[PDB]
């Protein structure tokens, strides 16, 4: 048979992201001293859609410690941070939204974004849209909270890690359905270049496992070994249950 | 009143269907609207782009919802943390 | 409260609306009560307190913005700051808000 | 109140904008040339630069150098201050008369200078030498 | 003792003296005799006769 | 004396560019240096056997 | 009636490409190249069209007057008028509160080690 419509994908010709458009590296201020013994303000200059993004971005301007000089930072805009608001970043700032503090300093029952995995990442988890953690619990023996992720999985992380307080922007985009073939076109397009999606079913037994047949079906188990292989793993790949999903998550 | 019930979605015409209508004229009524603002006092427009507005007469602009200016999930969490503030 | 109070004003006393012309009267000196909204800008904010203490004049944080005063000053229009020149009547003067 | 000879005012808007000033003959109205609340100010234009010790003379005096200037300006393009900075000594330097004519006008600016450099030497009133920062 | 104090953390190559060329012998030996000359810039004129029409009336060779 | 302004600096984290202190310790060196110290150092930090340590104790 | 053509070798119809149509001094129509109308300069705070200040392609000005780049107050050719107002006012108005909180810290300190010399008494 033929390389699959996603086993290319990963050569990376084409499903290259498209980063014209994209405005910056959606990422937090570096860490230490300043802001790992006191705190710094910095300034939010402006708040700007980007491009293939959940949520807007915030340059926020910040000052050098040691020179005379400006940083502006992409930060992942939190509902509520407005040009001409004063965002305070690192241990002793406070808990407000659009401050970034350390897990550490933050208290069970918060809500926070950009969350560093580990510290130092300038952000990983809950950047999307409308996400946001939830800072469960403390282990000061061994300086590590409890943090739950919007999946659900909770997960230990570094005291030290950081986190812009706040629930992220453009909370409830997909409440709107798109209508319309065209605006998820536009929305791909300004992204990467999954869209359009042929079902391997359609597809000829060449390009594609469930392909070919005299009639569109799958025929072997659309769920596939974990196990498996680049070609083998297109239909539900390692799954626990499947069908029809009653309750919680 | 020209519509009975399509209202702004009449747009779309005879197309995607009443479920898929109703469901976009609730957040394209929403998007389409002036707030109010919170520091300026005015109150129109305007958003513009997914989650950024605004300016009225004034500009400031201001990181919000997709199609609302504040979700309701901030306003729950600005409480969050003004009851973890206050501790 | 300081609603039916500021009626009690705008029913019988001298009373400015806005900005500029509180300026004008703190500069005058006639004004001997400003009642400021919230959401007033912080700089417009702190301008007329810094004014207000060079005129020895009271500052009133009327809790609420400023299309709220102008209800409560019985005005349809929205206000960011008022000054109370005059309103022997009412009991603002006196009052401590 | 308020608005009196001392006050140090600091010009907001025209050139002076942004420079500490002394309302040496206010006005609360009524000139057919000037209708309104104005004041005739003189106040710095250039400042003296911050002198030290382990500096001096072709320095120190070139720093200690005072330009003023003198002006008629609406009461809404001064923010006034706290600091009021004394003398009656400029008033009659400073007339509406000794406005108009260019000559007159330098002259006034020729006292001024030395009455600013007066006051720089022996410290006093030091806030309003110092340059405002915006 | 009593160390270099530096401010960059960022340690750059020391500028050192760049000594200049001094060789043993001439490479080209000879200098070669100027490669374009004026009569070597400067062929043939020209006789088609619309030339000879702005030689003489434009003053133009 | 009077027109001598004293003015203090002050290094509060977020007030007024740090001074240029000794950064000799935060230096990004060259390899060659990186490694002959961290050489001196993996030498120690390892327990050395006995028919070297005896060089370390020197006359 | 009379057409005419571009003058370039440029055919498309770019922007940088625009065609003005001339009756020039022969007669017969020309076009001519219409330069890019230059946007006006503007505030570094604000979004303001900064006034006084002549719009020029960034070159056309790079040789002409500086009275023509400007205007005569605080930050000229850059923030706007009521934009500097604002930052005068607010660049002095902070000064102030920041020597107020030095003399509030400076007595409250001064209370606090009173307070706390009564305590250990």
């Amino acid at each position: 048979g033929r390389v699959i419509r996603n086993q290319r994908k990963g050569a990376g010709s084409i499903f290259t992201s498209h980063t014209r458009l994209r405005q910056g590296a959606a990422k937090l201020r570096n860490l230490d001293y300043a802001e790992r013994h006191g705190y710094i303000r910095g300034v939010v200059k402006q708040i700007v859609h980007d491009a293939g993004r959940g949520a807007p971005l915030a340059k926020v301007v910040f000052r050098d410690p040691y020179k005379y000089k400006l940083r502006e930072e992409t930060f992942i805009a939190n509902e509520g941070l407005h040009t001409g608001q004063f965002i305070y970043a690192g241990k002793k700032a406070s808990l407000n939204v659009g401050n970034v503090l350390p897990l550490g300093s933050v208290p069970e029952g918060t809500i926070i974004s950009n969350v560093e995995e580990r510290p130092g990442d300038r952000g990983a988890l809950a950047r999307a849209s409308g996400n946001y953690v939830i800072v469960i619990g403390h282990n000061p023996e061994d300086n590590k909270t409890r943090v739950r992720l919007p999946s659900g999985a909770k997960k230990i992380i570094s005291s030290d890690a950081r986190g812009v307080i706040g629930v992220v922007a453009g909370g409830g985009r997909i409440d709107k359905p798109l209508l319309k073939a065209g605006r998820a076109f536009h929305k791909y397009r300004v992204k990467r270049n999954s869209w359009p999606k042929t079902r391997g079913v359609a597809m000829n037994p060449v390009d594609h496992p469930h392909g070919g047949g005299n009639h569109q079906h799958i025929g072997k188990a659309s769920t596939i070994s974990r196990g498996a292989v680049s070609g083998q793993k297109a239909g539900l790949i390692a799954a626990r249950r499947t069908g029809l999903l009653r309750g919680s998550q | 009143k020209r519509t009975k019930k399509v209202g702004i979605t009449g747009k779309y015409g005879v197309r995607y269907g009443s479920s898929l209508r109703r469901q976009v004229k609730k957040l394209e009524v929403q998007q389409h609207a002036t707030y109010n603002c919170s520091f300026c006092g005015k109150t129109c427009v305007k958003r513009g782009a997914a989650g950024v507005w605004s300016c009225s007469s004034c500009n400031r602009t201001i990181a919000g919802g997709a199609y609302t200016l504040s979700t309701a999930a901030a306003a729950t969490v600005r409480s969050t943390i003004r009851r973890l503030r206050d501790m | 409260n300081i609603n039916q109070k500021l009626a009690l004003v705008v029913k019988s006393g001298k009373y400015s609306l806005g900005y500029k012309s509180t300026v004008k009267s703190l500069r005058q000196g006639k004004a001997k009560l400003i009642i400021i909204a919230a959401n007033t800008p912080v700089l417009r904010k702190s301008e007329l307190e810094y004014y207000a203490m060079l005129s020895k004049t009271k500052v009133y944080y009327f809790q609420g913005g400023n299309n709220e005063l102008g209800t409560a000053v019985g005005k349809l229009f929205r206000v960011g700051v008022v000054t109370i020149l005059d309103a022997g009547d009412s009991d603002i003067l006196t009052a401590l808000a | 109140k308020f608005l009196k000879a001392g006050k140090v005012a600091v010009v907001v808007r025209g050139r002076y904008a942004g420079k500490k000033v002394v309302i040496v003959k206010p006005h609360d109205e009524g000139t057919k040339s000037h209708p309104f609340g104005h004041a005739l100010v003189a106040g710095i234009e250039r400042y003296p630069l911050k002198v030290t010790k382990r500096q001096g003379a072709k320095k120190v005096a070139k720093r200690t150098k005072i330009k003023p200037f003198i002006k008629v300006i609406n009461y809404n393009h001064l923010l006034p201050t706290r600091y009021t900075l004394d003398v009656e000594a400029f008033k009659s330097v400073v007339s509406t008369e000794t406005f108009e004519e260019p000559s007159q006008r330098e002259e006034a600016k020729k006292v001024i200078k030395k009455a600013f450099e007066e006051r720089h030497q022996a410290g006093k009133n030091q806030w309003f030498f110092t340059k405002l920062n915006f | 003792k009593a160390l270099k104090v530096r401010t960059s953390a960022s340690f750059r190559l020391p500028k050192t003296l760049k000594l200049a060329r001094s060789p043993k012998y001439a490479t080209k030996a000879v200098p070669h005799y100027n490669r374009l000359d004026s009569y070597k810039v400067i062929e043939q004129p020209i006789t088609s006769e619309t030339a000879m029409k702005k030689v003489e009336d434009g003053n133009t060779l | 004396n009077p027109l001598t302004k004293s003015s203090p600096r002050n290094f509060g984290i977020g007030q007024a560019i740090q001074p240029k202190r000794n950064l000799s310790r935060y230096v990004k060196w060259p390899e060659y240096v990186r490694l002959q110290r961290q050489k001196k150092i993996l030498s120690i930090r390892l327990k050395v056997p006995p028919s070297i340590a005896q060089f370390q104790n020197t006359l | 009636a009379q057409r005419v053509t571009f003058r370039r070798r440029n055919p498309y119809n770019t922007k940088s490409n625009k065609i003005k149509v001339v009756k020039t001094p022969g007669g017969a129509l020309r076009s001519q190249h219409v330069k890019k109308l230059a946007t006006r300069p503007k505030c570094g705070d604000t979004g303001v069209p900064l006034q006084g200040v002549s719009t020029l392609r960034p070159r056309q000005y790079a040789t002409v007057s500086r009275t023509k780049k400007t205007v005569s107050r605080a930050y000229g050719g850059s923030k706007s008028a009521n934009a500097v107002k604002e930052r005068i006012v607010r660049a002095f108005l902070i000064e102030e509160q920041k020597i107020v909180k030095r003399v509030i810290k400076e007595q409250t300190e001064a209370a606090k080690k009173a307070e706390k010399k009564d305590a250990k008494k």
